[PDB]
RNA sequence: UAUCUGGUUGAUCCUGCCAGUAGUCAUAUGCUUGUCUCAAAGAUUAAGCCAUGCAUGUCUAAGUAUAAGCAAUUUAUACAGUGAAACUGCGAAUGGCUCAUUAAAUCAGUUAUCGUUUAUUUGAUAGUUCCUUUACUACAUGGUAUAACUGUGGUAAUUCU
RNA sequence: AUGGUAGGAUAGUGGCCUACCAUGGUUUCAACGGGUAACGGGGAAUAAGGGUUCGAUUCCGGAGAGGGAGCCUGAGAAACGGCUACCACAUCCAAGGAAGGCAGCAGGCGCGCAAAUUACCCAAUCCUAAUUCAGGGAGGUAGUGACAAUAAAUAACGAUACAGGGCCCAUUCGGGUCUUGUAAUUGGAAUGAGUACAAUGUAAAUACCUUAACGAGGAACAAUUGGAGGGCAAGUCUGGUGCCAGCAGCCGCGGUAAUUCCAGCUCCAAUAGCGUAUAUUAAAGUUGUUGCAGUUAAAAAGCUCGUAGUUGAACUUUGGGC
RNA sequence: ACCUUACGAGAAAUCAAAGUCUUUGGGUUCUGGGGGGAGUAUGGUCGCAAGGCUGAAACUUAAAGGAAUUGACGGAAGGG
RNA sequence: GAAUUUGGACAAACUUGGUCAUUUAGAGGAACUAAAAGUCGUAACAAGGUUUCCGUAGGUGAACCUGCGGAAGGAUCAUU
């Protein structure tokens, strides 16, 4: 037989299921975010408790450390790239305090709707959907694609697209053509 | 999701001993019902059929491994391959086809063994159980998905399959012609699709020498046949449908007739054939498929056997690949002296016809023995008189041809209602026959094999001087052969007449056999027929006629045919014994 | 799985007054004689006789569950046919 | 059981040839030769994943066929003849001369040499003897026998062989201050100067290393292979030289050319 | 991601269990089911029983060819191209499946053969034999078979012969 | 049985076996026996730390080919897609005889709470052979597949009618800019699910990726599964039944006013998934080495001696100077 | 042995040990793990016997229990 | 060099016992649990109307009673 393939989950649900102060939280983040249901949520905290014990084991460790410094500075390069960590706080301790919209701030449906192309979290999540958004020259339609900082200047309309242009749609042109027939 | 009941075997049940552990672990017995009957002083356990639910705890909690779980058929609303109509007659699994090699289909008349061979061929093409709305081939292809049948239809679609059906109505084919009226031969010459001398020459082999020069519509069934198979086998097929061949031949064409179909075969080619004849299907078969089920309900198509291992389940009627009992088990004077066309001399010879005392009255294929039952009828004279008019005759053609719009109950009411008296008359013979299924449908759109057996009970009716059965052999199954000849012999007993039965069969021929008509003599061309000669002597002369010998097996008395060149077969020669159970 | 043998009215315990409508099968793996409680309103008009039902415990770990005395599983689904589909008409059985 | 297994699930396969997990279940198993399967590099490995010469095992039997290919001077159209350590491998299509030495990460380099260099190889004696009728013989690391040696030759050395004959050019001793090359265990494919080794009577005779950086190891005398003395080698080194740069240095040495 | 909560009492604080709560490359089952990628899958009970078909064969310039095989020549009246069968040579001891047995046994890491077998691969390596040694002879080359084939057959039947 | 000396046998060492001799060898630090629903390991799940449970199963080693035993060939087998016998099943038969071994790949019966196609191919990965060429149910490819795992549709936006703040006003209940949400009020835009030329894909296809043509909007292309006393999110409801029917993991609810049953409405939780049964882990400091408890809640043997086990006072070179 | 404190301990009654125990490690032995079934069956072993010592499970159950509090009662003691 | 044949080691199996590890039937007992508006008393809880409990022995319709030694978990922390 083959090698087998490596999978993992990638959320975990918490762990008294009814309590009204963390459903009124993430109620909150999911209308602010415009997500569509709590596994969103439990997938950015998942990461973020990844991130946390990873720093949680590098402190532990003593400064000057081969193994800190090298994990430390990818770890702290790694979350200063994809601009969930700011650029002044850059010292691991920093890294613990992130808190999960941090991480909502850098998806692709919320920095559509920043930039303004959007009018709305959820006009967002359906022009992404829908394919009329491309980061580079490359169209993306998931929202939640984490975008690098360098990417934030070239989230614009898809060239393969109404709204960048060069031919309208279904519902557009048979309107024309409804109009095209009553002229003849 | 067949029924499941529990049998008790007689060997290695020991009631004495076994504690009755069965009778008190059932769950049947303990809400009141006796499922199971069992006493410390019987000899055998019994198992209520219809008071089993199948559990299976008596099999666990016995001390020996006396019973056992079998299944039984039933109707399963799955895997469905056609259904004709609504409310009709639904077949279930499809027989898969074998290259290079025979595959013959084994089951009671009526199960969709026809059925199968037409779908098979193109010609019907399944609706997987939608007649409402039938799926294009798209649909049935990915039906059977998985399945070497699903490249074999791809093929057909694609013309890659050539597929030709040897039709199994004899009748039919004289009415429908390429012109208004043809002899055989023309029909053959122009679909010879085969060069003569190349190939092996199975006119030769299919005894068609005469024949070529006669017109198709004077041939009788027994000649007919052969012309049938002639045409499928001048044919150029890759595969080859035979439906119930055996059919109007005798014991030395249906040899020939098993040697014809093998010798198409080819790697390419495919051959399969529906055969009722268990003998026959010795030589003429590779693999048997056997068909079940309930009677122009459903039928169910099973796992292929090798044909020594195939023919002793059918015969059992136990298939032990799929755990399922189908439950059949096989166990005065009148000196005529002449009768002329100019041609074929039939030179009768003197007969003492005896008295209420069932005589067979055995032939060959050209030999002309309806001409002889033509003359017991008066019709078909002598040109230079002797003729006696005395005998009146129940006859019963072998082309039965239907003229009427009758419903079978109302020709009851037409011809044979009679007194109808309950004890050992009409309706007691009636009883074993399943006419009283058939008695709705019409006599035109009933089976040719059922109309067989309308005419037989058709026949039996008006008692006259004297009925004479012609052929009831065709177009019956094995099981309906053994109830026929038995509901024939209670009958005859009980009416003090005779009759002269005109078989082409040999094992019916000899249950039915008192005094034996022989017709020595060439066939198609001037015979001479001899003395009604008793039954030991009758069946051996003609027997001698033939030079096949017949062995009696010896578990089960079934007649099984000796090779042409073996130890047996040299020593009932030498011994001058033919035959056996005289 | 198991054999339906009769249809049994136990009674609650104290304080409960009813009839709790539970079903006699014999196992058919071992042939053991069980009590198994036929769950919801009107469910053991389905449960009648030598009928092929599966059976659950109740979750309380092999102890009997409430007011029930001394009956430790449940029917889950008869003639092949789950209970619930059978309760909120979603299937129907089969005749037998 | 029962006889020699023929077959080489991948995952079982070295590590060093960088095989990917998927696109198979059977790895190229390196048939009988002069090198242990495990430290060797197959023909079909060495074309294929890291030449790129080639698409599929089918190409690289179709190279092998028209003698292309030759190995040690001798053509081999083999798809798995094991290729080890200090083999040369000649494509005179193209023109090109390889030797098989390791990277400082421990696998097998792709080590361009000259024409000039392609005639000659080292070999490590395993084995100095006398076989029938007296005659003297070594035993070199890839197997090679080779008659009436020069008698200050004993074991651990390393002579350099010929490969157009089998004769034996020069020699190089075993004491302090030899160039060696690690070839086997944690510090394979580094490069430095021995400056003692441990006597240890009864297994195992360890040997002290230093890099040009000062770094020190130890190894085992199994996994040493002197190349020369200190300054000159005695054959082209790969890039990098045997250095070990930690990851450290690894990547800064990354963001500077990047 | 170092968290508990409900139930003994007229109320209280405890012991203490039951119950909840979260997960499961843990199975099963019910209800429901649009899309993309990826994927386990007759282990558990019965290492219970098997209809059918397939899963082990193999040829190079380079062991043997008079196929009464097929080809076209023009080297070649001994053969010489392609190529069935058959003999010879290798392979069939690898792979795949399963987990019954097995509790210092297997196994794992670590040793040993200065206590042994090893087809193959790779590298080395064999002037000595005219066995009575002036011929008793063939060494510019010695003897039998036997298969396939051809023909005659046996057995109901077998990859029988 | 433990050892000694000789031999025999083996590829070789050895009580491996034989002849003679000696009386040894293991064990409370658990031998020997019994049980295992026990193939071992890499590993898996769940864990603050320590742990607990599992590992038939993608790799490594072992063993087996219905059960036993014996052997031929060969470098290598105690070989089973080799042979021989017995035991157990079981096929054909002309009764003389013959042939068997799916814990290979498909498939069938049986068993059960429990698991897929008697499909295509050597194109890739590799293996075998006289060999680049032939072969390979090894292996790959598609089928079935809610076992797990990843991403992620089921709508987005206006214009106008309806429920809101200071202020431009300093023009008392007047437009309400600047928003927030309801609407038996209307508009265009947008797109895939699906269908399908084509090309790509592939050994050939299917599908994915791409793409003409078609494909939306409220009875359409309509998300479920469990709940609403407490634990534990969510009813100051409305009909029905009346200790019945039923619910309820636990406490409990139900005898005319049921926050709990049976329903309608509304609401909540997770969501292409959710509920149940069984097992296991955390919770469990309810197994406690970390880290429990023993007067009365469960539990200090009636008392002392005592072998193994575990545990046992202090002391020996320190300071100084470069 | 007793009296008084409460450093402290404990659920409290109470305790100079029942303290020096989440700031948890001086040495060592024995016993317990919800209530029944049950100190019961069964097998050993000692005993003349009576019995002793070892010692379960199926099944069943949502409490059984400890120390205090406030009432009610007492064929308990006092007072008004 | 084939059939056949002598001894040997290996040894499947077979027949007659005999042990143990596993099931069934089973006259009868013999308990325990749950649920049960039963029968007779009232042993314990108050000095429960003879303080209660322990071990042991005997007796009795049933709780239980009685002898001997013990305990306070007593209804007495108390007579310089
Ligand atoms: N063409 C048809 N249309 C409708 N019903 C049919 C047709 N053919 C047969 N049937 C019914 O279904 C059964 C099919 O079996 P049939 O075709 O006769 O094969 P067999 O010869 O094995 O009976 C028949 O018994 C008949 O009752
Ligand atoms: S197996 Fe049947 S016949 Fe035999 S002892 Fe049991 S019940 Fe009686
Ligand atoms: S199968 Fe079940 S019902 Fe039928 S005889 Fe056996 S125990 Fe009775
Ligand atoms: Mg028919
Ligand atoms: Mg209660
Ligand atoms: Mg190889
Ligand atoms: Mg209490
Ligand atoms: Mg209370
Ligand atoms: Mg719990
Ligand atoms: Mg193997
Ligand atoms: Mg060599
Ligand atoms: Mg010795
Ligand atoms: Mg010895
Ligand atoms: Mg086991
Ligand atoms: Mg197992
Ligand atoms: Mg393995
Ligand atoms: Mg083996
Ligand atoms: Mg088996
Ligand atoms: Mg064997
Ligand atoms: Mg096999
Ligand atoms: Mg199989
Ligand atoms: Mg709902
Ligand atoms: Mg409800
Ligand atoms: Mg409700
Ligand atoms: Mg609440
Ligand atoms: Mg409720
Ligand atoms: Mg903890
Ligand atoms: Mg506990
Ligand atoms: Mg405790
Ligand atoms: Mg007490
Ligand atoms: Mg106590
Ligand atoms: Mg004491
Ligand atoms: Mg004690
Ligand atoms: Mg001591
Ligand atoms: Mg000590
Ligand atoms: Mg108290
Ligand atoms: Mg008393
Ligand atoms: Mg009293
Ligand atoms: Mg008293
Ligand atoms: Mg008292």
């Amino acid at each position: 037989p083959r090698a087998p393939r490596t999978y993992s989950k990638t959320y975990s649900t918490p762990k008294r299921p009814y309590e009204s102060s963390r459903l009124d939280a993430e109620l909150k983040l999911a209308g602010e975010f415009g997500l569509k249901n709590k596994k969103e949520i439990y997938r950015i905290s998942f990461q973020l408790s990844k991130i946390r014990r990873a720093a949680r084991d590098l402190l532990t460790r003593d400064e000057k450390d081969p193994k800190r410094l090298f994990e430390g500075n990818a770890l702290i390069r790694r979350l200063v790239r994809v601009g969930v960590l700011s650029e002044d706080k850059k010292k691991l301790d920093y890294v613990l305090a992130l808190k999960v919209e941090d991480f909502l701030e850098r998806r692709l449906q919320t920095q559509v709707y920043k930039l303004g192309l959007a009018k709305s979290v959820h006009h967002a999540r359906v022009l992404i959907t829908q394919r009329h958004i491309a980061v580079g020259k490359q169209i993306v339609n998931i929202p939640s694609f984490m975008v690098r900082l360098d990417s934030e200047k070239h989230i614009d309309f898809a060239p393969t697209s109404p709204f960048g242009g060069a031919r309208p749609g279904r519902v557009a042109r048979r309107n024309a053509a409804r109009k095209a027939e009553a002229s003849g | 999701k067949n029924s499941r009941i529990a049998i008790v075997s007689a060997d290695k049940c020991k009631p004495k001993k076994c504690r009755q552990e069965c009778k008190r672990s059932c769950p049947v017995v303990k809400t009141g019902k006796l499922c199971i009957e069992v006493t410390p002083t019987s000899k055998i356990a019994f198992i209520s059929e219809i008071l089993c639910i199948g559990c299976g705890i008596c099999v666990k909690k016995c001390p020996f491994d006396a019973i056992q779980i079998i299944n039984l058929p039933t109707n399963l609303e799955a895997h469905v391959t056609h259904r004709y109509s609504a409310n009709s007659f639904k077949l279930h699994r499809l027989p898969t086809p074998r290259p290079g090699q025979v595959l013959g289909l084994v089951g009671t008349n009526g199960i969709g063994k026809s059925t199968a061979l037409k779908i098979l061929a193109g010609k019907q093409k399944p609706n997987l159980g939608r007649f409402d709305d039938p799926p294009e081939w798209q649909e049935i292809i990915k039906y059977f998905r998985g399945s070497e049948l699903q490249n074999y239809f791809t093929k057909m679609l694609e013309d890659d399959i050539k597929a030709i059906i040897k039709p199994q109505y004899v009748d039919n084919i004289p009415r429908a012609i390429k012109g208004p009226v043809q002899k055989v031969g023309e029909l053959l010459k122009l679909r010879m699709e085969k060069s003569p001398e190349d190939v092996k020459r199975y006119i030769k082999i299919l005894q068609l020498e005469n024949v070529l020069k006669r017109d198709i519509e004077k041939l009788s069934g027994g000649e007919l046949q052969r012309f049938a198979i002639g045409m499928s086998c001048v044919q150029e097929a890759d595969v080859y449908m035979f439906d119930e061949p055996s059919s109007y031949l005798d014991v030395k064409q249906r040899l020939n007739a098993a040697q014809i179909i093998r010798s198409l075969l080819a790697p390419t080619k495919y051959v399969i054939c529906v055969e009722h004849d268990l003998s026959v299907l010795d030589y003429l078969s590779d693999f048997v498929c056997i068909i079940y089920g309930v009677p122009s309900v459903y039928g169910v198509v099973t796992l292929p056997a090798s044909v020594r291992e195939g023919i002793n389940i059918f015969l059992d009627g136990h298939i032990p690949a799929e755990n399922l009992r189908f439950r059949t088990e096989a166990l005065f004077s009148y000196p005529s002296l002449k009768k002329t066309q100019g041609d074929f001399v039939l030179n009768v010879e003197e007969g003492e016809f005896s008295d209420s005392e069932i005589l067979v009255m055995m032939g060959e294929n050209g030999t002309g023995k309806t001409t002889l039952i033509k003359l017991l009828a008066g019709a078909l004279k002598p040109d230079e008189g002797q003729d006696i008019p005395k005998l009146n005759v129940s006859m019963k053609p072998q082309k039965i041809a239907p003229k009427f719009p009758g419903t079978v109950r109302q020709l009851f009411f037409k011809k044979i209602r009679g007194q109808f008296l309950n004890p050992q008359f009409q309706t007691d013979v009636v009883k074993p026959l399943r006419i009283d299924d058939i008695i709705d449908q019409e006599v035109q759109h009933l089976s040719g094999g059922e109309l067989q057996r309308v005419a037989i009970v058709l026949a039996l009716g008006i008692p006259a001087d004297i009925y004479l059965i012609d052929e009831p052999s065709a177009y019956l199954d094995s099981e309906q052969r053994i109830i026929c000849s038995k509901v024939i012999r209670r009958f005859i007993l009980h009416n003090k007449k005779t009759a002269f039965i005109v078989e082409h069969d040999f094992i019916m021929a000899t249950y039915l056999a008192d005094k034996v008509i022989v017709f020595e003599g060439i066939p198609s061309k001037n015979a001479h027929a001899r003395a009604p000669e008793s039954l030991l002597t009758g069946c051996n002369r003609f027997l001698k006629n033939l030079n096949v010998t017949f062995r009696r097996d010896p578990n089960s008395f079934r007649p099984r045919i000796n090779k042409l060149d073996s130890q047996m077969d040299k020593e009932q020669k030498s011994s001058g014994n033919y035959f056996f159970l005289d | 799985k198991g054999i339906v043998l009769e249809k049994l009215g136990i009674e609650s315990k104290q304080p409960n007054s009813a009839i709790r409508k539970c079903v006699r099968v014999q196992l058919i793996k071992n042939g053991k004689k069980v009590t198994a409680f036929v769950p919801n309103d009107g469910c053991l008009n389905f449960v009648d006789e030598n009928d092929e039902v599966l059976l659950a415990g109740f979750g309380r770990k092999g102890k009997a569950k409430g007011d029930i005395p001394g009956v430790r599983f449940k029917v889950v689904k008869v003639s092949g046919v789950s209970l619930l589909a059978l309760w909120k008409e979603k299937k129907e059985k089969p005749r037998s | 059981a029962r006889g020699p297994k023929k077959h080489l699930k991948r995952l079982a396969a070295p590590h060093h040839w960088l095989l990917d997990k998927l696109s198979g279940c059977y790895a190229p198993r390196p048939s009988a030769g002069p090198h242990k399967l495990r430290e060797s590099l197959p023909l079909i490995v060495f074309l294929r994943n890291r030449l790129k010469y080639a698409l599929n095992g089918r190409e690289v039997k179709a190279i092998l066929m028209q003698r292309h290919v030759k190995v040690d001077g001798k053509v081999r159209t083999d798809t798995t003849y094991p290729a080890g350590f200090m083999d040369v491998i000649t494509l005179d299509a193209t023109n090109e001369n390889f030797r098989l030495v390791y990277d400082v990460k421990g696998r097998f380099a792709v080590h361009r040499i000259t024409d000039e260099e392609a005639s000659y190889k080292l070999g490590k004696v395993k084995k100095v003897q006398l076989g029938k009728k007296g005659v003297p013989y070594v035993v070199t690391h890839d197997g090679r026998t080779i008659r009436y040696p020069d008698p200050n030759i004993k074991v651990n050395d390393t002579v350099k062989i010929d490969l157009a004959s089998g004769k034996i050019t020069d020699f190089i001793k075993f004491d302090a201050g030899k160039l060696v090359y690690v070839t086997g265990g944690r510090n394979l494919g580094r490069i430095g100067t021995i400056v003692h080794k441990e006597r240890h009577d009864g297994g195992f005779d360890l040997v002290h290393i230093k890099d040009s950086l000062d770094n020190t190891f130890v190894t085992r005398l199994n996994n040493v292979f002197v190349i020369g003395e200190q300054g000159k080698p005695y054959i082209s080194l790969p890039k990098g030289k045997g250095i070990k740069l930690s990851i450290a240095e690894e990547r800064d040495r990354r963001r500077a050319q990047q």
